[PDB]
């Protein structure tokens, strides 16, 4: 399951789109509070995508329906904070996409 | 250095208001305390803006740099956030002199070049053609807080 | 826009800037400031014509382009002894010596 | 207690004493030194500007000290001219 | 924990109801017991003398409907700076559809009938448990021990 | 992308995915750009999705919020629609 | 500020904003988008009247105050059969029950 | 397609306006919506504190006419190279005859007006579509799916 | 080459034909079949057709070139009819 | 404040102290120990130098820190040596 | 060091020259030896050739004095975004009261005469340190090496 | 001598103008290049108080003028306090050095 786990997680971080950049270059570490304290002020439950790496290694994730559920909360409480259109916004929205691709293959082949 | 933003290293979070009929321009004196212009407010639109506490800033009409007002007063210093909470600079139409209004309306309906087609009195064409100034003004102010020390 | 000035009475000379918008009655307050004599005790010339306290400094001739930082425009001051002003008098700099032969 | 402001066309305004003042002119005029006088007389403005003048000090008067917002006091072009004449001999 | 700190330290403050409601202020005393205060109109703002850390609260004056003051829920004036007075922009949130729904029925058919309507009974529930100040001010307290 | 709500008596309703969302119910069922609800009217759906537009765009704005309207004709089968989308 | 809008040919309804200033032609662009219909097969009216590519939102008559987020303005459309582009045809959106006497 | 870039990198600018007119700054926000900046008085120059990736544009703060940035429509900032700053050179693009004399006209001629002048009613139009920022935005979206 | 371009009153204005090819309508007029050195404009008064040719002059000048470029004057007087014979050219 | 410079022939410059302070020796006349007094005395520099030393503090005071193009500081031949002199003993 | 990097991605650049003077562009070459280019004349401005990561300098073509480009010493072409031209501003520094009055005197004598002028001795080695592209690259380096 | 050098160097810290606000923190720590490029290209020898500190404990400064060359040295490299901590350093040294 931790083996799975890793393949689906490191698929959605080294995913680069057609025009060759990384996505969750942004998403890779939260930002800390003194920086930006308005994200902690909206987004109630802040993660990000080694705050998951973290959870991967601690086993609080007990199958890869759990894994998804915080991976869609981080995307979706970046799509509230940001603006609609924004370089971010529309990353999570496809982050969303290919995590959803990535677990379908590696979990069912 | 009398009117200026302080370094205070501590940032605030602060609501511009625009509720003056006027697009505005938010002017942030900077330390050595010169008038820094900043984005304009829409009439009847906020936004949220990173500051720092101790910062002084100063409100005008962006087209004619008639004078405005923040909080009913003509600075505004935002306070230390008290538990996250944002600061809110509320902008308003200050209640001009009647004469100071004519001379905006007039101002805006006649070319400076034709101020002179007026038949009005001299002095009155002067303070016509004296457009509202920031800095005249912040030399006022200086004045104004030299009187109250 | 900025207008770069010398302000020059007899043997005193000030260097100062002001604005095109400005006026010639807030750069007597200014000479006021330095030289401690009030605005109704100044007359301020432009070459030899005199500047009424009311006109702005571009209303005067005074521009941007003619009164650049190192090529400041010079406005002549007299003061007043009593009931009459004294003549408008600019003691002249002193003159360089003749050019060495090499240039 | 009211104040008669009289226009040179010779309409007559009763505004309030307090409202009138508002304009420095008018005090001066207003404030023999034994008591108070209710007319004055303005030879040089007509009735069109001298009833705007007060609308002003109805304005004046209720929005200045207001705490959420103001309105802009609207001036008409037709009028803008005489009134910056009427305000600055006035003061208000 | 939620409650005004005695501080000796005025603190002038400029209440604006820009919420279509008529706004009751709602300033915790020091015990952190809710005391509401004079109402106001729509459309209205005063100058009120408060104290630097008195915790303040704004709700619908008629429903008990919370309302916001500079975007959080509650209000606590800063140090005055200059004397200049800080400023409370009170405001209607964005109500979910069913709460928004719920004020509008509520505003509509006596209590005693909510019971005539072909509703659902966990409707029925929802309706009667009006809105209220020490239920908000429960929920708030926990939000706060949640962020500790 | 968009997403389409169809009401009982069969019309379509086209609006953005993320102002869908909004409603947890249709999160759920999303969770596939159709959703049919059989017991929901048009005016109500309409209204819901309006309600949709309103949230997306007023939540997190600091000068002022207007006022949702819900006319009394139509108050109680929204209480109903509402209560049911999670909205 | 920006206009909120419901465009509704016969039962269809599409909901969406564009710009105060933003041009009529940008709208069909977007109904292009959704419908998969290209702009010269579509013609888009207010009330009665076709509104045409070039016009600015505010010209044709929405602003803020007429294209609030939860009062959209209604713009009709009208799609094309391949001899004629279709009359405009809106479906009406079902009635609510007579008021409760309990809401009087 | 057409936006700034959230970037967290500075990129300090120069903004030069060698053209004769007062021009306004035009910075593309993430979400793609023109911000109104300071404008820049004729034959002035600023340095302005922007971000890597940060798309800007130029116009004429009073007509709303299109200027040019290095001799192009959009100024993006490079990430500075060993601290030295980037150039924003702003210039008159050489406007049509026609467009020119619109402008003249249009500056002259209230709007209400342009129905009062005794020309072709196709100038009536010209006239009437003054330049925008959002039209030219659109137009700059269609010649970029066009060079894809 | 040098074109010759005659006003209504019947001024003769001889411009480079590089310049004059900036009036699309003007390319038009001499790349076709016609039967050139002149055209004739029977509506263009000379104080226009003259003011069109210093618009081909600065054109031509400042195109193609970089740092700064100054504006196009117009006064008042000639610019509707200046508007009306630049819509009449293509530029 | 401003500040006081005089030539040889016995001329007064009043230029802004920060406009003087260019000067490192004149920096140095000033700031070292009323305190920081108004006057300063050149025996040596004659005032068709001094006055051009002026102008160069108001022209380096300007310019410095101006984004776009600055324009060339003049100096005619026949002041030129005199200029170079005073220059150096002024540091500025 | 003053590398002038091999990039094979062309970088299209515009010199314009705003100082009073005929500006002399001097490319570092790969080995890092100036490269004397054409001449620009005072208030010209061309588009030109150079290729991303090449380093750049401009100087008085007559005196050899040091210029500015883009309020810095050194010009380095980033790379181009969206085909838009970098622009490269070249403009006189405000040089020293003295250094500018060297200047002055150097260009109205000629340097065999420099010891007929009745000045101090070290006046005259001033004047004789005529400024040098070479001297100037030297400390540019050891500025480099100081930022180490 | 450490002990001295310790008095001095912490009274111009330590010092407080007549408003209550503390002048060193702006010298106590230097930013960092990514920070501000513009100081250390401007700015030949760089050095804070917390490495004159760091110099004191390492014995770098031989005398009590070593220790004062290199705090003239930072306060040449606000506008008055660059001075008043001259004006503050140069009555401390002269306090504890001969009393
Ligand atoms: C005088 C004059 N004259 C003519 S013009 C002019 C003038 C010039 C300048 C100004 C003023 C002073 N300057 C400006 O207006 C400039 C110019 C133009 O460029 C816009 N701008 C602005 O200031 C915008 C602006 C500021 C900003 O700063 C960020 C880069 C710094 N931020 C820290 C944090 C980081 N981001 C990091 C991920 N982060 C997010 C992370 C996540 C996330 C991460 C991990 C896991 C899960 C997650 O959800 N999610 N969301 C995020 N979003 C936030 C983001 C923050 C960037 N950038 O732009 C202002 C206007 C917006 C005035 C006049
Ligand atoms: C009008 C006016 N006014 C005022 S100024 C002015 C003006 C300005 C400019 C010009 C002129 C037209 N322009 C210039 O002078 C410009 C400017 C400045 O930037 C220098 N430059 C130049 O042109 C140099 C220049 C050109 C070049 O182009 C290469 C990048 C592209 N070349 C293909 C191939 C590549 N390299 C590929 C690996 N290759 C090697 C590979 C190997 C190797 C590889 C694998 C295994 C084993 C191996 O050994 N080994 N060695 C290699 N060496 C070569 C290398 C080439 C190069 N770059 O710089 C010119 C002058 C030198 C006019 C007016
Ligand atoms: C969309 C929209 N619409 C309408 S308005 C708007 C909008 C509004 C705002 C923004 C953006 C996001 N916000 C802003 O622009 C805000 C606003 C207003 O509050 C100022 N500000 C700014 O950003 C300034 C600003 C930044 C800063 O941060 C300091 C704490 C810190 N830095 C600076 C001062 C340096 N100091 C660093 C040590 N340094 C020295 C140290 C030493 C030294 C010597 C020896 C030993 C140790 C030492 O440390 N020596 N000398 C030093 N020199 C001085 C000092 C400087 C660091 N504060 O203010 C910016 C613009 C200036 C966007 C949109």
């Amino acid at each position: 399951l931790t083996k799975q786990m890793n393949a689906i997680i490191d698929t959605v971080i080294n995913y680069k789109d057609s025009s060759g950049r990384q996505l969750s270059e942004v998403f890779i570490q939260l930002p800390s509070r003194k920086e930006l304290p308005e994200y902690y002020e909206l987004i109630r439950k802040p993660v990000d995508f080694k705050k998951i790496k973290e959870r991967i290694r601690n086993h609080k994730y007990r199958s890869l329906g759990d894994l998804e559920k915080d991976v869609m909360l981080l995307c979706h409480n970046a799509q509230t904070f940001n603006l609609e259109g924004s370089q971010i916004y529309e990353d999570s929205i496809v982050l969303q996409s290919v995590f959803k691709s990535a677990r379908q293959k590696i979990a069912k082949e | 250095p009398v009117l200026r933003s302080v370094n205070s290293r501590e940032p605030s979070q602060v609501i511009f208001c625009n509720r003056s009929p006027r697009v505005v321009l938010p002017v942030w004196l900077n330390f050595d305390g010169e008038p820094q212009p900043y984005p304009t407010l829409p009439p009847g639109t906020g936004r949220r803006i990173h500051s720092y506490r101790g910062h002084l800033w100063l409100f005008r009409d962006a087209g004619t740099h008639d004078g405005l007002l923040v909080n009913q007063t003509e600075l505004f210093v935002p306070s230390l956030n008290v538990d996250g909470q944002p600061i809110f600079a509320n902008i308003t139409l200050p209640v001009y002199t009647l004469k100071e209004r004519c001379l905006q309306v007039v101002r805006s309906l006649v070319k400076p070049e034709n101020y002179r087609r007026l038949d009005i009195v001299r002095s009155l064409y002067e303070d016509l053609e004296d457009h509202p100034n920031v800095q005249k003004d912040l030399e006022r102010l200086t004045q104004e807080r030299i009187a109250h020390q | 826009m900025d207008v770069f000035l010398m302000i020059r009475r007899h043997k005193t000379t000030i260097f100062t800037d002001a604005k095109e918008s400005s006026t010639v009655f807030e750069l007597k307050r200014i000479v006021e400031g330095i030289l401690k004599r009030p605005p109704d005790e100044q007359r301020l010339y432009k070459d030899d014509q005199l500047l009424d306290d009311g006109k702005t400094l571009g209303e005067c001739g005074f521009t941007s382009q003619t009164a650049r930082p190192q090529a400041p425009a010079t406005v002549g001051l007299a003061f007043r002894a009593d009931d009459t002003f004294e003549a408008l008098c600019i003691e002249p700099f002193s003159s360089p010596p003749e050019l060495p032969d090499v240039m | 207690m009211y104040v008669k402001l009289i226009s040179s066309d010779g309409h007559e305004f009763i505004v309030k004493r307090e409202h009138a003042l508002t304009s420095g002119t008018i005090k001066a005029m207003l404030s023999f030194a034994e008591n108070e006088t209710n007319e004055v007389n303005f030879r040089e403005i007509p009735s069109h500007v001298l009833s705007k003048v007060c609308m002003y000090f109805t304005y004046k008067v209720r929005y200045t000290n207001s705490s959420t917002e103001i309105p802009e006091f609207p001036i008409a072009p037709e009028i803008a001219l005489e009134l910056l004449m009427a305000a600055n001999f006035l003061d208000c």
